[PDB]
């Protein structure tokens, strides 16, 4: 088997994780107690879901997950919620004191007290794997636990598991939903320290998700529950090739090999279609050609940038549900003739296409309609550097006056680490420009 | 766990502190006997922050009541919630401070301080993970001002790594007991600059003008002023007392709100403004709450926020509302008024929402602003101080307790240095 | 009408004299005329008051007023603040200005307004004289200098 | 396929459109929910109705229509009416503020705020067409949205779709049903600006329809519902060759080629027979010869003019129902011998004859009787210039004093545009005189 361990770090990672695991249970027919009543195979049926679940000797399917937060509040909601019986109590790790929106407190101070406990719990899950592939880490760039504890964890995972792939699902901070002023600092510091440890990182801009919920779901003011349900569909579409029998991206190493030509340029732009409100569920079903054309509209992207200002290094189209390869090829040919799609000269103008026949599932009473077919486009494009430049500009404005720096130095972080992290981000922006 | 130790010092501190405990006990479903009678598990989930569990499922405030005279503390013990407090935590003198900071700090309070620290230690030793301390006091009086700052300095000596927060009532000539209030206030502000991480500036001028002009009370009492303070204190402490998206502690708040170690003086605000016993039948909308919380008429420091800039802002919304509508209105205020926020602190406005509204409202908003406009409050105290000090008026009350005139000259200069530091970051 | 003209000319002279010591901003320079308040002139009012307040106390002006005026709201605020500041000055210096009312600011013009402004300008000039006296024929000075 | 997009502009266009689409659904057996229960062909049956309908993947037939008004009132009646489920919500476009009976407000001010949204919705329907023929635009000359927004739309359609035919169905203003004094100005201004963009425009005089409803239907005071039901039958008879298998006018380009010898003289006179009250439905059925002879009676024309004062450049006879070619030829021979029918010397004295065997359908509970056979005569005649001269005379009387001109100049229109539009109308009157 080819097992994957999911790690959910801080409030954002835990809340996204909780929404993703609800959706995985619904897609595999697992009940909130971990029972699977359609599983007539007391033994090895379609063993593909054993990538993310472990069967216990009581017929209970338990997630290969660890949840970590430095405060108890968000994990206590998981311990008391609908899926409280799904997880083992040892997988739900809580500190007493939080990182207070400070990277340095999350990395050096409070993170150092809890890290060895987290690594012991991860090791207990790794020891239950016959062929551990890697890790999927869920966190926020802006929050102190999501930044500082994740960098410390990613370093220690590279030491203990240096041949195992590490995928990230990172929440990029947005002003409209932002809880801290220092979110740019936390984001630059964590991106610098995780850059050499990540094999592939899926950025999710909260501003992009918020605008999709407003425009496509008609929600005047999206909550984190609305955002996390949409994020859960994208994450489910990315992981669907690892959870079900399929032809493309059947392991974590295939993601790096298909999407990441250069080790530093490991940030694929995700785009998901269709996003339709549950009230519009009885409308005309979108064709394969319409949903594929919606992947090249900036209004449906997971990061706010314009791929028309950059180049494509790689492009993967992951279809789910009622999709035939003939109609996909006809859609791609129509898109290549009508759209400005500039690939880089040294990379083949090739789309990798995955089709999983399992239709998209939606959470009952969620904001999303049941659709017959969906597509997730994963594209490595130089236009994602527009998100780095926006973060770097906010960093530079505050750092030029040393605003808030004393909170990080007060936790024992050196002022030089800000300059080093900013220099590495300037090198990353230049790497993207030289490729573009 | 994440515990806080509360201290209330002198007449004003004990009166506001008693009202704070009455308000939060009711929000947590705790009766005057310490028994729980609530209907939601969310009322108990973080109760240990402010309460100790006692034998028979009783909740007892982690509160220490301090005065140099028994009169206010006997009034608290006879009050509606007077029996909820641990009896051992009533620490009092007999001589009184006589509105003299030197008596509170050097003489009468220096005889009592070790007995208060023994109770502080007994409460702190019972905590699993002490976050820090909160003090309620006035800067115009003797006990709250002089003994309160002596206690802060002694707590910082014994617990140097723990957060120290204050709810500091600033004196005004509109609501004045004695002419020496500017002396007591200047001497205490100097001690707060060095020894606190967070100081909520509660101006009796602003409270009086809110009660009179906004609430239409023709003759505001200290009971009407303390109603506003207790609502604001409930608002500010909401993210510590209830679960939410920000699992807040005192240190995360300080790290987000304090860019410079000396510039920790906050302007608190509350919306909607209500008077005691007046039922508002109409719930406000989210836009009306957001507009009111940024109005100078809802601020409890008598400064105009338009005369300065915001370094940092925290906004706490309470009640069942669209979190999307909250973000849209908060961004609308920032984008329209961006000149009043410093540009060199990116994303310096943080917003939290809690589903549990305060009693008698469906929705409320609490404002916390670190603004350079707070310098107007210190300038106003400085002018009143210098007006008397240039004539050495009333100084014999302090020099009779052993104070030097040089201690006054140092406190005046340190307060002018704080005003200059606020002006530097305004420009 | 004759008296109104005479007072307006007197006002103009005083403003011209002030401009010799303290130059007028460009916006105000174009507006300045002997008959500028014979009819209600809101635009001239705003700039003249702005000029006089700055001469009197720039710091206090910065504290009380927002400038430049960009919208209707800001303009209304400027008028209100003007009335408030004038009252404050009246009290502080005991100038005994009668009827500092909203009308001076709503339709600035006419005899009543011109008289008021003359008094105000007089006051500003007196304050400046005091300052200059502390710090310390035109034809003879000119010849001697040459 | 050979698809057509219908565009309904302002109150008059929307209300006529609503009556036409009700009648099309009845003629094709489509229910108000868009279901077609006789359609055993889950696939390509008699594909002729797919010219005006698009099949959705749920078996629902949706009109290839866009409805546009600058106020919500009239389109909200469509959203709440019997056919509320027929249309897709994206096809029903509403402004907030109307054009207030002013061409300039409809063209320059409010029209400019909504035009790009309308073009995006038209493009989404055009992208669903395999072989878009053209557009059919329904509007009023007298109303501010119907005049000003239609001219702006027709210009932008000529830019985006410059090889696609554009047909107009234009309501000519009548004093008896007229809501504005400035209707002559709006009519001259819109006719000038649309003249170079239209390929063929069917004028409908409200005075002619009102008199037909009074005389033939015995309705003492016709409402817009009575007028629009009659207009819907004429429009249905014109479009019947595009909606059903037939030999004549099978595309939009054949209308121009058969009816429009000169590009500016593109206003065919429509005449419809028989118009009979539902109470007279049990009377003797009219012969082919009687209904053809009724096409040469001015009392049955759609524009008040007398073709005996002019010449015919073209004449098309479109029959529906129980009609044999032998009886049509015998009727035409009898008419040529008995009637003053002067053709122009350079054009053949030829009638083009279309016969569709599908009988005329009538709205249940409408004022019109079910008939076994009907005829629509489309004739390009110089006598239609009598309608221009009546409009020009009313324009000149008001414009000589510059009455109401300040309302158009207040919206930023130049006074010179009135003189330019009036000069172009004087050139059009002269073109008709020179041909006559």
């Amino acid at each position: 088997m080819r097992e994957c361990i999911s790690i959910h770090v801080g409030q954002a990672g835990v809340q996204i994780g909780n929404a993703c695991w609800e959706l995985y249970c619904l897609e595999h027919g697992i009940q909130p107690d971990g029972q699977m009543p359609s599983d007539k195979t007391i033994g090895g049926g379609d063993d593909s879901f054993n990538t993310f679940f472990s069967e216990t000797g009581a017929g209970k399917h338990v997630p290969r997950a660890v949840f970590v937060d430095l405060e108890p509040t968000v994990i206590d909601e998981v311990r008391t919620g609908t899926y409280r019986q799904l997880f083992h109590p040892e997988q739900l790790i809580t500190g007493k004191e939080d990182a207070a929106n400070n990277y340095a407190r999350g990395h050096y101070t409070i993170g150092k007290e809890i890290i060895d406990l987290v690594l012991d719990r991860i090791r207990k899950l790794a020891d239950q794997c016959t062929g551990l592939q890697g890790f999927s880490v869920f966190h926020s760039f802006g929050g102190g636990t999501g930044s500082g504890f994740t960098s410390l964890l990613m370093e220690r995972l590279s030491v203990d598991y240096g041949k195992k792939s590490k995928l990230e699902f990172s929440i990029y901070p947005a002003p409209q939903v932002s809880t801290a002023v220092v979110e740019p600092y936390n984001s630059i510091l964590t991106t610098h320290t995780t850059l050499e440890h990540s094999d592939c990182a899926f950025m999710v801009d909260n501003e992009a998700i918020y605008d999709i919920c407003r425009r496509n779901l008609d929600i005047e003011r999206p909550t984190y529950t609305n955002l996390n349900r949409l994020i859960g569909q994208i994450v489910s579409s990315i992981t669907a090739s690892l959870r079900f029998d399929g032809a493309l991206n059947v392991d974590l190493t295939e993601f790096q090999t298909n999407l990441v030509p250069y080790p530093r340029a490991h940030f694929p732009l995700a785009t998901y279609a269709p996003v339709i409100s549950a009230e519009k569920a009885y409308h005309e079903q979108l064709s394969v050609a319409e949903i594929t054309n919606a992947c090249f509209e900036p209004a449906n992207q997971m990061v706010k940038c314009d791929p028309r200002h950059g180049k494509y290094m790689a492009c993967c189209l992951l279809y789910r549900g009622d999709v035939v390869p003939k109609d996909v090829n006809a859609a791609i040919a129509t898109i290549k003739t009508k759209r400005t799609i500039q690939f880089v000269d040294w990379c083949p103008t090739g789309f990798k296409v995955g089709i999983n026949y399992e239709p998209p599932t939606v959470v009952p009473g969620g904001d999303l309609a049941k659709v017959q077919r969906a597509v997730c486009m994963l594209s490595n494009t130089t236009a994602i550097a527009e998100a780095w430049a926006r973060l770097d500009h906010k960093f530079d404005l505050m750092y030029a006056k040393r605003a808030f720096v004393h909170w990080y130095v007060g936790e024992g972080m050196e002022e030089g680490e800000f300059s080093e992290a900013r220099e590495d981000m300037a090198a990353l922006e230049k790497d993207y420009e030289e490729v573009g | 766990m994440r515990e806080i130790v509360h201290i209330q010092a002198g007449q004003c501190g004990n009166q506001i502190g008693a009202k704070f405990w009455e308000v939060i006990s009711d929000e947590h479903g705790i009766d005057p006997t310490g028994s729980y009678h609530g209907d939601s598990d969310l009322q108990l989930e973080r109760i240990n922050v402010y309460y100790n569990e006692a034998a028979g499922n009783k909740y007892v405030p982690r509160a220490i009541l301090v005065d140099l005279e028994p009169g206010t503390m006997d009034s608290v013990r006879s009050g509606p919630f007077g029996q909820i407090f641990r009896p051992d935590n009533f620490v009092f003198g007999q001589s009184g401070a006589g509105n003299n900071w030197a008596k509170g700090h050097y003489t009468e309070g220096a005889e009592l301080v070790d007995s208060v620290l023994d109770v502080v230690r007994k409460e702190s030793e019972s905590c699993d993970c002490l976050q820090g301390f909160q003090l309620t006091h006035s800067l115009g009086g003797g006990t709250g001002s002089g003994m309160g700052t002596l206690l802060i300095s002694k707590i910082r000596e014994e617990y140097p790594d723990r957060i120290m927060n204050t709810f500091s009532v600033v004196p005004s000539p509109k609501v004045s007991d004695t002419v020496v209030e500017p002396y007591n206030a200047t001497l205490s502000v100097h001690q707060l600059v060095e020894n606190t991480d967070e100081t909520y500036c509660i101006d009796n001028e602003a409270l009086y003008d809110i009660c009179f002009r906004t609430l239409k009370l023709t003759t505001p009492t200290y009971g009407d002023l303390n109603h506003l303070v207790s609502a604001t204190m409930s608002g500010v402490t909401t993210c510590l007392r209830f679960p939410g998206q920000l699992n807040a502690d005192l240190r995360k708040l300080a790290v987000n709100m304090v860019p410079f170690p000396r510039l920790h003086f906050f302007m608190p605000g509350f919306a909607p403004l209500t008077s005691r016993g007046s039922q508002q039948y109409r719930a406000l909308t989210v836009p009306e709450l957001t507009q009111q919380m940024f109005d100078a008429k809802n601020m409890m420091a008598a400064c105009d926020p338009r005369h300065g800039r915001y370094l940092t802002v925290a906004a706490v919304f309470r009640g069942r509302m669209s979190m999307k509508e909250v973000d849209e209105q908060m961004l609308n205020v920032q984008n329209k008024n961006s000149s009043y926020f410093v540009e060199w602190i990116p994303n310096n406005v943080k917003t939290a929402v809690c589903d549990i509204p305060p009693r008698g409202l469906k929705m409320s908003a609490t404002f916390i602003g670190n603004s350079t406009a707070i310098q107007e409050l210190f300038k106003r105290i400085s002018e009143q101080f210098t007006a008397m000090f240039r004539r050495k008026a009333f100084l014999h009350w302090y020099t009779g307790e052993g104070m030097d005139e040089m201690e006054f000259t140092e406190a005046e200069s340190n307060m002018n240095d704080l005003v200059s530091e606020y002006q530097q970051y305004q420009d | 009408k004759a008296e109104e003209k005479e007072q307006s000319e007197k006002l103009h002279r005083k403003l011209q004299g002030l401009a010799l010591v303290h130059p007028l901003p460009d916006e105000l320079r174009k507006l300045i005329a002997w008959d500028m308040f014979l009819k209600p002139n809101q635009v001239a009012f705003v700039h003249v008051m702005h000029y006089l307040f700055r001469l009197l106390d720039p710091a206090e002006f910065k504290r009380r007023f927002f400038w430049p005026i960009t919208d209707k709201k800001s303009e209304a605020n400027f008028r209100s603040s003007t009335v408030e500041y004038l009252k404050h000055l009246n009290e502080k210096h005991q100038l005994h200005w009668a009827n500092i009312k909203s009308y001076l600011v709503v339709m600035p013009g006419g005899m009543r307004f011109i008289n008021f402004l003359l008094e105000f300008v007089g006051f500003v000039i007196q304050e400046l004289i005091k300052q200059r006296e502390k710090s310390l024929s035109a034809k003879v000075m000119a010849r001697q200098n040459a």
